[PDB]
């Protein structure tokens, strides 16, 4: 779960670095410790329960980490509302079956009614690749 | 995990590369495209001449999928005094078979994924994996 | 280093590809120990 | 000095004539192009599909501009301690690493870089100043 | 193989052996990727 | 071994350390087979 | 590390340590080329 939290950041991977924002990906599994001692809530159950390879960490490092999750998304709570608006402008996903539409044709009309501050048309080319991702 | 392949076209030095990281795709992997894909259940066709016969891109199964996936076809299995009556899907599909493993770089996007090595990744095309589900 | 605006782009909504990113996790304090 | 770094276009040390030079572009000194750049501060992408390979012009910096440009940087410094809370730019761009130190002719027409070579000037592209004053 | 109509068969339904095959399961999109 | 009514004890509540043991578990039937 | 609320620190302003971090620098395109 934790290492699917960074996934829904590198979404916007082609815009965090428009922003300067956390300029080398989290990897939570790096933080981790491989060790091997008895592992449990009470002595008196660890004393029956030895395993290896367990992942091992410390609050404090637990703690940075998600707030490096956290501090990273608080940039994108305006960028990701336009992405959003921009696809449910239009129908761009069907029940069933398949649609068609000249690219040129759709695009302006994107051009046409998104709002005066979108962040899309301020970042066309990182709103492309982020769509088609 | 999770992702999307990526293969290599320039020296990872160091992480934050400007470059260097492709998409795979099955022409890279030529196991992964529908040829050669076994045929029990006979979904894809036995005439040559209808095979699509393009590369696709290749997209990885995270390890949870699996796990819902092999659950879903158990259910199946329920009826299979049933279904041999009606002469339907004679073999089980074991999603397994439609996997291949490979070690390389996985991940959303470049970036992340160039940091991330991984080792015996199940791989899976958007082609394959639907005639699965379908 | 793509043309937004020019041709050879193809616009096919599917079934198949429905979009969707990450809507919820499931992260239960009694799932994560 | 200031100007634009002039080449010499067919031989070595022919130069003779304002009509035997040439502008120099990133294709001639291939480290100043962006498949090269020291990605640090993390601006240009790693796909290797979203990449121009098109060269472009190179410009000459002044002695008395990058004494002004380093203190630009000297400005987030007296806040680094909530920027890595806030988490953004983990490595100070350090804007004498951009440039690259060239010797050439150097002038604002052929005429007059003809009649003024140097040694060890700094260049930059004009795609890559905007991205560090970004 | 087996004789519906005969003898031989149990039939003692028990709490232990409650009687489910297959509800459902989780399929939701973010937890799947 | 612990003075609970001694000195030198700590008591700051706060939001990191919130107060979870185990509420609920997911043990659908059709995830279990 | 340091304590802001404890005792030890020192808030003694001076003429010879006055406060300025970067107020402007000059940027004039004439002298910058
Ligand atoms: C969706 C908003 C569109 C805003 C205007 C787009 C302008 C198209 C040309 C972009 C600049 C040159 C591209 C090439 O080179």
């Amino acid at each position: 779960n934790f290492t699917k939290a960074e996934m829904a950041l590198e979404f916007n991977r082609e815009f965090l670095d428009k922003m300067r924002v956390l300029s080398v990906s989290p990897k939570y599994s790096d933080l981790l410790t491989y060790v091997d001692c008895y592992v449990g809530v009470s002595a008196r159950q660890a004393l029956n329960n030895f395993q290896k390879q367990v992942p091992v960490i410390t609050p404090t490092r637990q703690t940075m980490y998600v707030d490096s999750i956290q501090a990273a998304l608080k940039a994108l709570e305006k960028w990701e509302i336009d992405l959003r608006v921009a696809q449910t402008l239009l129908p761009t996903n069907v029940p069933i079956g398949e649609v068609s539409c000249p690219m040129q044709s759709v695009v302006k009309l994107l051009d046409d009614q998104l709002p005066d501050d979108s962040l899309i048309r301020r970042y066309p080319k990182e709103a492309a690749v982020a769509l088609a991702k | 995990p999770g992702g999307v392949p990526w293969i290599a076209v320039g020296d990872e030095t160091s992480v934050t590369s400007p470059g260097a990281l492709r998409r795979m795709t099955s022409k890279d992997i030529p196991e992964t495209a529908i040829i050669n894909t076994d045929n029990s259940s006979g979904a894809v066709p036995s005439e040559s001449a209808l095979v699509p016969y393009i590369d696709e891109p290749l997209v990885v199964v995270t390890e949870h999928a699996i796990t819902n996936f092999t659950k879903a076809e158990m259910a199946l299995e329920f009826n299979r005094e049933f279904l041999d009556k009606m002469r339907v899907l004679s073999v089980s599909p074991k999603y397994s078979d439609l996997l291949t493993y490979v070690d390389c770089y996985v991940g959303v996007s470049a970036r992340q994924a160039l940091n991330n090595f991984q080792k015996q990744v199940p791989v899976i095309t958007p082609t394959r994996q639907t005639m699965y589900v379908d | 280093t793509i043309n937004v605006t020019g041709d050879g782009n193809v616009f096919k909504p599917s079934a198949e590809t429905s979009s969707t990113a990450v809507p919820s996790l499931s992260l239960s304090p009694g799932m994560l120990n």
